[PDB]
């Protein structure tokens, strides 16, 4: 009778719902992991190559002519368009440092916005990591409490009557930790991996700014 | 975000202490 | 969506019990 | 004998008081959730709709003209008419960089102020999510002490005569975790909603600064020609 | 008898010293709470009254004429006269960019120094909120250990010989939680109250920078025209 | 901040307490 | 019949076998990272400290290049000097100097960040293993303990004679968890200290390059005036 | 007997080793506390006097004349010399904003370097505070394991012969926490004492920047 599967089937409905809720939370934290691991791998793999192509660039118009080969989903092409658009909107200006300040502000906000867009699912991982121990312990305490109500009702001294109830209660802690540990680890992996990706994207945005900054100073110098 | 994302373990240590003390009272009486 | 199908597949197997 | 209310009522005055305390914490941690979630939504929807209209604007003058139909409680109108106010109070100056630094500073201070005003309730949620299992554990430990005093006075030896006392005790911790779990998920929902919202408001504030900054530089060029 | 005070009387010297140590940490937590809560209600109620009077100002001279009625210990007057002093030390200089820079730096330094001084007590509360549950835990370990001494000395299984160790472990847990709960609550309410106050004082200091920056522009424009 | 880890972590004491719980359950009745 | 600290692994449950091999894998990877890091990190810091002390003599950026010219293509100090020199030889047509100073500051800031970000390579493992290994040990012990309560329930019998091997397995999972966690925390804290020291030393070389560049440009501009 | 000394004397060599390792950890965390507390007291007492005297200054030359008799170890005299040394490296420069920026960058580097340099032994306190609980727990788990291996190989089952063996195991948790709590308290105290001191030193460095920046632009404006 008392396999681990039989131990679930004989337990109280409250702790059975706790076990099912922790199994579903486990399915979610693994579905988020397989979803995002592939996505961050593809974006990291692409962006690292776009940076190698742009490393050859000497002026912003040449960086545009390189980046026109990049797909319309590419983040480096997006940044370069965020820079080029601040030029075309400013076409009447004789002040150049206003173009530099406005472009730096736009690109810094774009890098932050992309970095935030990476994080969409992480609220589930953070929550499931934080609450799964507590949901497990509620299942354990409820099972233990229910067993002592059993002893009060059946008025029987023998602790061997409590041993099944203790196993059923400890299983809720075990399943609680099996839901918690992957979620806490994977949240820390993605938090570090997003920080690494934001920094790589910032290094591309910095090259766009450096290219524009030389290009404007050379053009303003060559005018006199 | 100040999202709570980490296991604060002390509640557990203390609920396991409760579980220990409960049986450490009841078992030598049984 | 493969992620959720692959997740429920790897769990389904371990939850055979 | 019973398994829930039979033990709750037989329980002593401090376990009663602790269980009432956690039930009061549960109701406030759900009132905050219903009270905030309808507002945060009306804020998120209204600000998102305003940003989608303002994103078309090409000058701060045009942005004022399209924002003027927004309600008096509009966050974006309350930024646009402040960038206009900073330019109006400064009208005797010819220092465009001086107007830009003052407006940038004033807009940042207001974006932070709306951020503080959206996050008002989170102090309760963050506290209740941290303390409530320990408050339950105190109720349980004092319940065990009262059961232990109870045996040490009558020196009983029947496991069943202790069983109802130790049960009640655990209920306190069970109620402690039931108060804790909602407060942690509800806190994380609002922590993530605040992060997204302050950033979305920050992008509207940034558009006001970009429109003003570009408009001043073009106006100075057109004057000097 | 076998009462809770009899349970304290019977406990080992190490557990008495844990209980007495945590009771002293508890009473000084409440002493510093009653002291700082009054001092945070006084300063915040006063500062709210300043900002509301000072928000009328349209020149730095009018801001001084409003602030002159404020008391010697008024934080806003103590920010106005920093901006005034940086101008009066600098009358020989026509680099208004330098006057604005030096003033902004002094005012940023002073707002940080007031926040830094206001936080004095928080280091104690933050220590007790983290440490006191583990000081409790050490007393529970000592109680559980003394239980095993009791059976090892008597080779007998009964409740009455383990009883001193259960008694000690319960008291060490209860007093450990009674120290921890108010310390972590009070640390949160003061961290919230300081975060609000320091930002509100920043919003008063910002108004001083706006008024000074505006005055120097209007003066420079009038001198050029 | 320095990014080092200095927190009091006592997690494995739960493991000791499960074993003590077993000792009382098995030996004491 | 009898058992040993190997025989109990040979007699352990699948889950507990799998957990113990899992923490043994965590143990061998943390020691592999310690040797992989420390042999390189000692040599990198020992190099950079010699470069910093040798460049500290310099009075101009040309004098720093004449010192650095034989530090070896892998020297971070030569890499920063040459990559600051690279901004001048790209800006040759610029009569504006503050743009060169600004761009060089921005380039060197990102190179210092990138080299620090590259040296942190192993810390994801060390922080994860140090924080999470005791929870994996706790899961392993809870499974062994739960199985021992099933052994009680199955046999309807109660003696240390049948349970002692079961708790010996459950403790061995915890002991292996502690043997994995302790080195990982020690190794993480020594590398956090050493990284912080190296980051500041590298930032000081980067600061020396900016100071040398800016002072030389400002003096060349004055000599040309 | 079964006193604390009797338990230490009778214990297994590994648990006996863990007790000695934790007592050495207790000794070094107190030796660090008494070594550093007198240096933080002397640094605060001296620096507060320097800041109280320098508050009278109205030019950088007057601040040097006030500072002239400060001891050669003094952090305020070090900061005045860092600023003075920039002016006499920069002698030919007409770019006063260049001098201000170079000086501001140097004094920020110096202030950060002092605060980093004086927080030297906080790695031992952090490490001892983090691992002390564990090593002690490892001592208990090893002592408990040896007890049962004993009972499992010798049958004859009774809690009375295990009881002293698990008491002298539990003692290594007690010593493990006695090593932990001082170290985690002291590390938290020193993190705040460094934070307050680094800020006070920052306010002296700020006065040097204010004195330089003001008297530099007054002298430049008076030359008109």
């Amino acid at each position: 009778d008392l396999s681990v599967w039989g131990m679930y089937q004989h337990a109280d409905i409250v702790v059975k719902c706790v076990m099912i809720g922790l199994i579903l939370a486990s399915v979610v934290t693994w579905a988020i992991f397989f979803s995002k691991s592939v996505e961050f791998f593809n974006q990291k793999r692409r962006l690292k190559r776009e940076q190698q192509l742009l490393a050859e660039a000497r002026s912003l118009n040449q960086a545009n002519d390189i980046a026109a080969d990049f797909g319309s989903k590419s983040l480096s092409l997006h940044l370069l368009n965020e820079a080029q658009n601040e030029l075309e909107l400013s076409e009447g200006s004789d002040d150049n440092e206003g173009i530099k300040e406005r472009t730096s502000f736009r690109l810094e906000r774009r890098v932050a916005a992309v970095g935030r867009q990476m994080g969409r699912g992480n609220g589930y991982l953070a929550t499931i990591g934080a609450i799964s121990p507590f949901v497990g312990l509620f299942g354990t305490v409820w099972g233990i409490m229910n067993s002592f109500i059993g002893i009060a009702q059946t008025q029987t001294t023998n602790l061997a009557v409590v041993a099944p109830g203790i196993a059923e209660a400890l299983l809720a802690t075990a399943i609680g930790l099996v839901a918690a540990i992957p979620a806490v680890v994977i949240y820390n992996v993605f938090a570090r991996q997003i920080g690494g990706f934001k920094a790589m994207l910032g290094d591309v945005a910095a090259q766009v700014l450096l290219l524009q900054s030389r290009d404007l100073d050379l053009e303003a110098s060559a005018a006199a | 975000n100040g999202e709570m994302h980490d296991i604060n373990v002390t509640p557990f240590i203390d609920v396991m202490l409760v579980l220990l003390i409960i049986f450490m009272v009841a078992a030598p009486l049984a | 969506p493969w992620p959720t199908l692959l997740s429920v597949c790897i769990h389904g197997a371990v939850v055979a019990g």
